[PDB]
């Protein structure tokens, strides 16, 4: 890996929109295996 | 006219003199400062309040001021 | 062969000489016309103006109006040409009263007596070409269906 | 003093030129003397080429013929413009360089004026001086 | 929004279909179909090509409002 | 206060007031503001060296 | 010689090292940010490429590699709708059942209940309905399987590889230098005969050798499984001449000109297709091939190494007369030196004929049941309208750039630009008062007979059944068109477009084409749209005209294109700059394209699109109301307004429920945007100076100070974030609409 | 001295109206009120208040309008 | 119903504080 690349992945705007992915991705599978969730179970 | 002020906190470096459009600012002798000169506005019946000599001054919160006030011909920029 | 020139040989005044502003035809028409034409008193300038707009201002308000499809619409037309030749007096009145100081001098237009003398003179003038074009109107029965009469 | 018969650049006139108010007002002239024939721009809008010597021209506004000067003294190194202003009556009053010297520069006899002895935040508040023709300075 | 709120619950309870209100004020959508699309026919019939009834002046007054609003701007 | 301190603002109309910079030159001369401080952050006018008196720095 | 290729070899190395530095293009930037105000200078100046340098030979190469950039961006969009329409599409029971399939080319995956936008489209298909009208362009071209869309869809692909591979070969590798650039007439007859003429000559020969054939079998009832593959019809010279005879004379007639043999696949027969609705695809051929002769033919004007050509220098400057000064010299300096004029012309044109495509591509519908899709009409209009205006206005702000800087004086004395700079008090004030007068004697009209029938005084009005303002000049043009074949095109079987006059051209019981008459209503709204035009026209050109000096401003130039004012002094000179002039404009622009589509969509809804039924009479969507209530703003709002987004409001539970949820977004985004509009910056910058406070008494400030946006930057985020508003309600508004009813 | 004797039938009139820029229909579609000239239908609730208060005909509704002339002068 | 007579009185005592109000406003001139 060229350090000057990883410096570049590094910046704010590219790690800004893998993150909120990354994020969106958790919430999206959490959605789709645990559909439908209003409340915590009791 | 609009009035135009110019305090104590002032380090001479011409710069408001510089970007003033109307000529209403000049440079006077003074010993308040190392540069040994304040500015001064003996002209300010020709300021149109442009504020462009606030833009340039250089010292933390401005030492030359500008106050809007009554307007006149030169003073509204009126080319007729 | 350059037709654009500057305006009165000064090329730093705010205008151009051309074709449309500056020719021998325009100088004429302009010269000629009662605003400006030389040995008329303000009075006599006010009368032909308002005879002019005073005559022509009937038509729209006879052909438009409210009153168009009655058989009272000339007399209404007229009536409301009239009142809108009564507010531009007062236009006019008050114009004069607010434009100019009293001095000697009356006969030019922008003096006070002047602008009161042009103001009589269109007043007058208006009156008499309304009422010129009402009894035209009035008695041509062409000029009361606008050309379809002859159809 | 203002010599009249200065000659002119050469423009083919325009729109933006002075209006009524410069004749009934009051009016700006500002002579240089150029080098060479020489195409500027007008500050009304417009190319003019300036004569080769000296050179008069008319405007309505101060900041107008301020800008031709700093257009001038920025793109041909002139630096000898003199600014006046014209009333109708025909009393010239000379406006630029006031003293001859350029305002940027220290020039002995010039007084300070509107000069304040402290900073801006020593200035009072508008309780003490309302209903008082106490400057607001001190 | 207050007057938005208090005329839609108003309207909805003095029409006898409170539970329109009840079921529609929980989304956006709700309030701009059920209060202000639905209630506008009247107004905006005021005037038509068929005719005019006495609403009309506020059929102007309301086209007046959206004139001279969008001139602030 | 000397070359080199760090000391606080106490001048109320300052963007730096009661914020840290450093004292870059103290002139000798009778000048009223004679303390330059250079600060870390820049103003609104994008400067970050001021002029003040000595009763408008406070060692820290 | 002196159209030659000169390269510099290696200029740029090829690196991540700038990668890794943002804000190297700019001295300026490259320091490093203080202010969160650099981020947004970033970037809003990064492609600004004569801001950063003085050379014009690097800000050229910049330009050619961004736009093969560019290129590749378009051609990886469009492998991605052919790939897209391969895999996730409908397009064979489309292609089987044009006039009941809806077109769909977007499936959605199940996660939240979005599923519910793959509604029921036909065909056996769920998926999001599509307008773009990809279906018909296809089926016009002959595809008649998804493996050839695969293929073009590797197509595609393989271009944008290529162009993206070209960018980076002609910026790193080997970069043109400006002598290379600053050939016109070399770029004019290769981009003329080659670009121009050659694709239409190779488009023509596909149409002749593939549409035509597979699209007379399509037309004539055969299914698309048994249609023989377009290379039989190239080998197979038989089986073209059942369809097209004059095939088995072969090439003989076109060299021996004997071209009227070529009279069955080579027509002029205009009109519709009546099975499909669209133009005859041999008209198109002819159409195309005529194109390319005529573009060869232009491509060979220009002057070159050889000899032979016309000098664009020597045109401009022989074109001079007494009016006018030295005429059109130093013209060609300009378009030669400067980028900005060049992109303020090329926005202008692409504009102009963006608008042109909109409106002749609805009058003439030229794909096969492309008429009887309703919604594909509407989108392709509206969106070929946005664009045309977005890129007028873009022109005229780029020859406002360009005026505050590359404008030089002394080079421009006593010609065409000079002259205007002279007049443009006459020209702002004339356009300014044809403005008012245009203003008061349009929508003055409509207030009028806003109170009139408000006052019960339905005689006293302008329509057709009250005091008229009858349309002579355009229902005489009509006339003349649909008189035209025959008496002066008498080689025409039909009128160019129905919409001129003549018969009902309906396609599965829904009209494709009728006669679209001109009342009352249609020449208050035409005059509208002239008032409008006008108004934008005096926003940009004042703005252009006054960009670098003015009575107030003398030294604008010097402040530059874009800036937001020069202090509250002469009473106040905000917005005085030619970029604030674009940003009004905009506005002005979205006005007028709003009214247009308005009008567009009222006048097809309820006087052309419709279902035919038994004794011929046309029932309309909306039955007819245009000549009734489009006089008022009353009927705009009722009938129009409030009456059509009945749909988009009732969509909820529906497969068209995205578009309502799009259509309360985008009323709230539009909102949004006023807080920009309305408010200044220091309000925001006191505020963000509390919130700074709150951050610092939990020792959590930023390095990155926080400022306030700019007042350019306020200015900017509220009109993107209101034209995404207003474009986004219109366009939802639009298409839950017309899915709906057509 | 209608809308006292019939408060919840009989409708309110605010004031009446004179505007010679109407047409017939306009003049029409605004008689109501069980008058024979153009009104407006008042939403000020005057009629109530002034009711309940103990006004009950037109006399002292004229009175109070006299005195509060009078101390208004 | 109201007579002519009183709506002349109500007329009358409008004048009267339209001359009164007249008065404040000179009063308020200075
Ligand atoms: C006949 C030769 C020829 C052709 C076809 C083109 C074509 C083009 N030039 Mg161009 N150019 C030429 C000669 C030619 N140029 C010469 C001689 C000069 C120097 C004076 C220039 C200088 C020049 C500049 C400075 C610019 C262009 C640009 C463009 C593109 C415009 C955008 C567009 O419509 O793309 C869509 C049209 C297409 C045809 C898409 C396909 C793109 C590829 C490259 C076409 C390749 C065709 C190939 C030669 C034949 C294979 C076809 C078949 C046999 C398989 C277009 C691809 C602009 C651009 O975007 O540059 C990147 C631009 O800024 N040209
Ligand atoms: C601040 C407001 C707010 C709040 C409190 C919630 C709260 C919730 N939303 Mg909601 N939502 C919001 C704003 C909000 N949302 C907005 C603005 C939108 C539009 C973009 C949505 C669109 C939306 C959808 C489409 C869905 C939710 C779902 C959910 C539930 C989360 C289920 C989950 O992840 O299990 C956590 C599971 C773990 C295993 C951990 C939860 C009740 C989901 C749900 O179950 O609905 C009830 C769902 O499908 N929301
Ligand atoms: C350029 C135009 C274009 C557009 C607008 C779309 C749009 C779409 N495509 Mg498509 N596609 C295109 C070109 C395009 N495609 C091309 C050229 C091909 C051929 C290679 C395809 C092949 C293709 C397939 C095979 C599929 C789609 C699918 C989709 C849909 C969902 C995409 C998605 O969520 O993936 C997002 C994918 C990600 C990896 C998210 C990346 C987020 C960031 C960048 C990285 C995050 C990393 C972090 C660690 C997590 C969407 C409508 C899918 C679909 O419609 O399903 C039914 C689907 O299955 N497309
Ligand atoms: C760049 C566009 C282009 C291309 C690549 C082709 C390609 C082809 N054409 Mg074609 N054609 C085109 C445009 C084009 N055409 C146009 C615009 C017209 C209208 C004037 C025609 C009219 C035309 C005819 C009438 C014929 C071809 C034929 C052919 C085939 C050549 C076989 C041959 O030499 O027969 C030469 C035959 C002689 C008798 C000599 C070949 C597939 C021939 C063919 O094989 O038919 C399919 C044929 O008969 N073309
Ligand atoms: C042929 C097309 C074209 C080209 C090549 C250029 C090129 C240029 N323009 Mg120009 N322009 C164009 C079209 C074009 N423009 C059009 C059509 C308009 C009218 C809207 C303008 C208006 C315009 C102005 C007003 C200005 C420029 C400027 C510039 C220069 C710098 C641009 C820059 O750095 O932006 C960098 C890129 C960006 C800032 C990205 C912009 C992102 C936009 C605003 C949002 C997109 C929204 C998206 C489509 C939808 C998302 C919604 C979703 C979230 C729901 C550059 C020379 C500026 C300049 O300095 O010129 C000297 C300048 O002041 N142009
Ligand atoms: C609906 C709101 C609205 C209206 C009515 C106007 C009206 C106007 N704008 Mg404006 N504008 C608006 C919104 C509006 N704007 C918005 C939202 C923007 C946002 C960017 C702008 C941006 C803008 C720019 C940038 C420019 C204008 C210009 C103009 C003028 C064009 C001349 C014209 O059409 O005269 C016709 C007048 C009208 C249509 C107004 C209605 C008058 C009708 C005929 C009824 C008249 C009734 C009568 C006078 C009443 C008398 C009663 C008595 C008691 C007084 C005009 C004054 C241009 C201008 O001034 O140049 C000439 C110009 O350059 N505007
Ligand atoms: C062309 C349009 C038009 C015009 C000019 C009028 C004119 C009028 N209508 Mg009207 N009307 C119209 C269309 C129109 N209508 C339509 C389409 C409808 C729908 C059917 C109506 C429905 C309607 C009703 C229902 C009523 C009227 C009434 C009136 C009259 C009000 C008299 C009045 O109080 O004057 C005085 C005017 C005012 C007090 C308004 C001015 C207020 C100013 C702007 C506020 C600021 C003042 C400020 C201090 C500056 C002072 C300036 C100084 C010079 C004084 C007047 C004759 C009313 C009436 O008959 O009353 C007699 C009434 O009840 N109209
Ligand atoms: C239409 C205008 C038209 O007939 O132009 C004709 C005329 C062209 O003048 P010339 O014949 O001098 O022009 C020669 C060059 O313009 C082109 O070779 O233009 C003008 O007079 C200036 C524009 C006046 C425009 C007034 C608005
Ligand atoms: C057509 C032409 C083609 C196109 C181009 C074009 C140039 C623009 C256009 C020209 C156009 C336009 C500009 C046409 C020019 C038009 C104007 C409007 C003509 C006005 C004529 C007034 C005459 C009749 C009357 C005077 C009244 C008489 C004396 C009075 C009798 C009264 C007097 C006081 C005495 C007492 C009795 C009474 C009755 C009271
Ligand atoms: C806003 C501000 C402005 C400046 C002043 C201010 C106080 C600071 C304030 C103003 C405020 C407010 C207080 C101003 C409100 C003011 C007044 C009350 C306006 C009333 C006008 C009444 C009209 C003129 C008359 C009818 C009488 C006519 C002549 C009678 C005929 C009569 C009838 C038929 C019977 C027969 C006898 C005759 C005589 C023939
Ligand atoms: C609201 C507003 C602001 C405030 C806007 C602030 C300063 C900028 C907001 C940008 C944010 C930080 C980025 C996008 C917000 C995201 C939704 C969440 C932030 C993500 C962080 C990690 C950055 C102005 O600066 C302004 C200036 C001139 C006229 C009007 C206005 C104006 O109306
Ligand atoms: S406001 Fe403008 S004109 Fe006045 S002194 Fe300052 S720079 Fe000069
Ligand atoms: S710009 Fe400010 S510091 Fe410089 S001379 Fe003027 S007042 Fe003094």
């Amino acid at each position: 890996m060229d350090s000057n690349f990883l410096k570049y992945l590094s910046t704010a705007p590219v790690l800004f929109t893998v993150w909120l992915s990354f994020t969106a991705s958790f919430i999206i599978e959490a959605n789709r295996f645990f559909p439908d969730m209003l409340y915590f179970p009791m | 006219s609009h009035s135009v002020k110019v305090y104590d906190t002032c380090i001479g470096c011409t710069q408001c003199v510089r970007a003033c459009p109307c000529d209403v600012l000049e440079m006077v002798s003074w010993d308040g400062c190392k540069a040994g000169q304040i500015a001064s506005a003996p002209r300010t019946e020709d300021c149109i309040g442009c504020k462009r000599c606030e833009t340039a001054c250089p010292t933390d919160f401005l030492s030359v001021r500008v106050y809007l006030g009554g307007e006149t011909t030169r003073s509204m920029g009126l080319a007729y | 062969s350059q037709f654009i020139k500057p305006y009165n040989d000064d090329p730093f005044v705010g205008n151009l000489a051309t074709p449309v502003s500056t020719s021998s035809f325009t100088k004429s028409l302009l010269s000629n016309l009662p605003a400006y034409r030389a040995g008329l008193s303000p009075l006599l300038r006010g009368v032909e103006i308002g005879l002019t707009h005073g005559y022509f201002l009937v038509g729209p308000f006879y052909k438009l109006g409210p009153l168009r499809n009655s058989d009272v619409a000339l007399l209404s037309g007229f009536f409301s040409a009239l009142g809108l030749i009564i507010i531009l007096v007062a236009c006019l009145t008050i114009y004069g009263v607010v434009s100019f100081e009293e001095t000697e001098a009356k006969d030019q237009l922008q003096t006070a007596k002047g602008w009161r003398q042009f103001t009589s003179g269109w007043l007058v003038g208006s009156v008499g070409g309304a009422s010129f074009a009402y009894i035209l109107i009035s008695n041509i029965p062409f000029l009361q269906t606008a050309g379809m009469s002859m159809l | 003093t203002l010599n009249l018969q200065i000659p002119s650049p050469t423009f083919e006139g325009s729109t933006g030129g002075w209006l009524r108010a410069a004749e009934v007002e009051e009016k700006y002239a500002i002579t240089w003397t150029s080098p060479k024939e020489q195409v500027f721009e007008m500050p009304t809008g417009g190319a003019a080429i300036m004569r080769q010597g000296e050179n008069l021209l008319y405007l309505a506004r101060k900041e107008q013929c301020l800008a031709l000067a700093t257009q001038v003294k920025n793109s041909f190194k002139i630096t000898d413009y003199k600014v006046y202003r014209i009333f109708p009556s025909g009393e010239v009053q000379y406006l630029h360089p006031k003293d001859g010297v350029f305002p940027e520069k220290v020039n002995a006899g010039r007084v300070g004026v509107g000069n304040v002895s402290h900073s801006i935040g020593k200035n009072l508040n508008p309780a003490q001086i309302k209903f008082t023709s106490k400057s607001f300075n001190g | 929004w207050v007057t938005f709120y208090w005329h839609w619950k108003h309207v909805t309870i003095w029409q006898g279909n409170a539970g329109q209100f009840n079921e529609s004020s929980t989304y956006i959508m709700g309030w701009l179909r059920d209060y202000l699309w639905l209630n506008s026919s009247p107004l905006i019939n005021g005037y038509n090509p068929f005719g005019m009834n006495s609403l009309s002046v506020w059929s102007w007054m309301f086209l007046f409002g959206h004139l001279i609003w969008a001139t602030g701007f | 206060v000397k070359r080199g301190s760090k000391v606080r603002i106490l001048r109320k109309e300052s963007y730096w007031y009661q914020d840290i910079g450093t004292v870059a030159t103290i002139d000798t001369s009778g000048i009223r503001y004679p303390v330059v401080v250079r600060f870390e952050k820049v103003s609104y006018s994008g400067v970050n060296t001021n002029n003040f008196s000595l009763d408008e720095v406070v060692e820290v | 010689k002196k159209v030659s290729i000169t390269v510099d070899r290696d200029p740029v190395a090829t690196s991540f090292e700038k990668w890794a530095q943002p804000g190297h293009f700019s001295r300026t930037l490259a320091k490093g940010p203080k202010t969160t105000t650099w981020i947004w200078n970033l970037h809003a100046d990064v492609h600004d490429f004569d801001s950063h340098t003085n050379s014009l030979e690097d800000i050229s190469r910049k330009i050619f590699s961004a736009h093969f950039g560019q290129l590749s961006i378009i051609f990886l969009w469009l492998s991605g709708m052919y790939f897209h329409g391969a895999r996730f599409s409908n397009y064979s029971a489309w292609l089987s059942n044009p006039t009941a399939v809806k077109p769909s080319a977007q499936v959605v995956w199940p996660i939240v209940g979005q599923e519910i936008l793959n509604g029921d489209v036909g065909g056996g298909f769920q998926g999001v309905q599509v307008t773009s009208g990809f279906f018909q362009i296809w089926r016009a071209s002959g595809i008649t399987s998804e493996v050839e869309l695969y293929w073009c869809a590797l197509a595609g692909l393989l271009m944008s590889g290529l162009m993206i591979f070209a960018g980076w070969f002609h910026y790193h590798k080997a970069a043109p230098k400006l002598e290379w650039f600053q050939n016109a007439e070399s770029m004019l007859n290769h981009h003329l005969s080659g670009l121009l003429g050659l694709g239409c000559l190779s488009w023509a020969g596909h149409q002749i050798h593939i549409s035509l054939p597979v699209n007379k079998l399509l037309d004539a009832g055969v299914a698309p499984q048994e249609i023989p593959l377009p290379h039989e019809f190239l080998v197979n010279r038989d089986l073209m001449a059942q369809l097209y005879p004059s095939f088995s004379k072969g090439l003989v007639p076109f060299f021996t000109l004997n071209w009227s043999e070529y009279s069955d696949f080579l027509t002029f027969k205009g009109g519709l297709n009546p099975v499909t609705g669209g133009l005859w695809l041999s008209d198109t051929a002819h159409h195309h091939l005529a194109l390319a002769v005529l573009f060869i033919v232009a491509g060979h004007m220009y002057r070159t190494n050889w000899g032979i050509g016309h000098s664009m220098k020597e045109i401009l400057e022989a074109h001079k007369g007494p009016f006018t000064g030295e005429g059109h010299k130093g013209l060609y300096e300009i378009l030669t030196t400067s980028w900005h004029a060049q992109l303020a012309i090329n926005l202008a044109m692409m504009g102009s004929v963006s608008i042109i495509v909109a409106h002749h591509m609805y009058a003439m519908p030229p794909y096969p049941y492309i008429a009887t899709d309703y919604p594909t009409q509407l989108s392709i209009f509206t969106h070929h309208m946005w664009i045309g205006g977005f890129c007028v206005v873009g022109g005229a702000a780029h020859a406002g750039i360009f005026m505050v800087r590359d404008y030089n004086p002394a080079q421009n004395y006593n010609n065409l630009l000079d002259r205007v700079i002279r007049h443009r008090d006459a020209i702002i004030s004339h356009l300014n008062w044809i403005c008012i007068f245009l203003g008061f004697h349009s929508f003055g009209l409509y207030i009028h007979n806003d109170t009139m029938r408000a006052l019960g005084r339905t005689q006293d009005m302008f329509s057709d059944t009250a005091i008229q303002l009858k349309p002579v000049f355009a229902q005489w043009v009509q006339s003349i068109h649909t008189l035209a074949p025959g008496n002066t095109t008498p080689n025409a079987l039909a009128t160019a477009s129905y919409a001129f006059g003549g018969d009902v051209v309906a396609v599965g019981n829904k009209v494709a084409m009728m006669p679209i008459s001109l009342g009352t209503a249609d020449f208050m709204v035409h005059h509208i749209h002239a008032f409008t035009i006008h108004v934008t026209v005096l926003i940009l050109l004042k703005g252009v005209l006054f960009s670098r000096n003015s009575r107030l401003i003398p030294d604008k130039a010097n402040l530059g294109f874009r800036f937001p004012c020069d202090g509250p002094g002469r009473g106040g000179t905000c917005q005085s700059s030619a970029w604030d002039s674009v940003f009004l404009g905009l506005f002005w622009m979205y006005n007028c394209i709003s009214v247009v589509i308005f009008h567009f969509s009222w006048k097809m809804q309820s006087d052309v699109w419709g279902t035919v039924q038994a004794d011929g009479t046309v029932t309309h969507i909306t039955g007819g109301n245009f000549a009734q209530s489009a006089i008022t703003i009353n009927g705009w709002l009722r009938d129009f307004l409030w009456a059509q987004a009945s749909q988009v409001i009732q969509s909820y539970g529906s497969a068209l429920s995205a578009y309502g949820l799009i259509f309360l977004g985008a009323h709230f985004i539009w909102a949004f945007s006023l807080m920009f509009l309305f408010s200044g910056r220091g309000y925001w910058q006191e505020l963000i100076e509390s919130i700074v406070w709150a951050h610092n008494k939990l020792n959590v400030a930023p390095a990155i100070q926080p400022r306030a946006l700019s007042i350019t930057q306020g200015r900017a985020v509220g009109l993107a974030h209101y034209l995404l508003g207003g474009i986004g309600t219109t366009w939802a508004f639009f298409l839950a609409r017309i899915i709906s009813v057509g | 001295e209608q809308w006292v004797l019939n408060p919840l039938k009989v409708k309110p009139i605010a004031h009446a109206i004179w505007d010679p820029h109407f047409g017939q229909p306009a003049v029409k579609a605004f008689t109501k009120g069980g008058v024979s000239y153009p009104v407006n239908i008042a939403t000020s609730g005057v009629y109530h208040w002034w009711y309940t208060i103990g006004m009950r005909s037109n006399t002292d509704l004229y009175a109070g309008s006299l005195f509060l002339l009078f101390l208004a002068g | 119903m109201i007579s002519d007579t009183q709506i002349f009185i109500a007329l009358i005592l409008a004048l009267v504080s339209l001359v009164l109000a007249i008065r404040l406003g000179r009063a308020l001139y200075q």
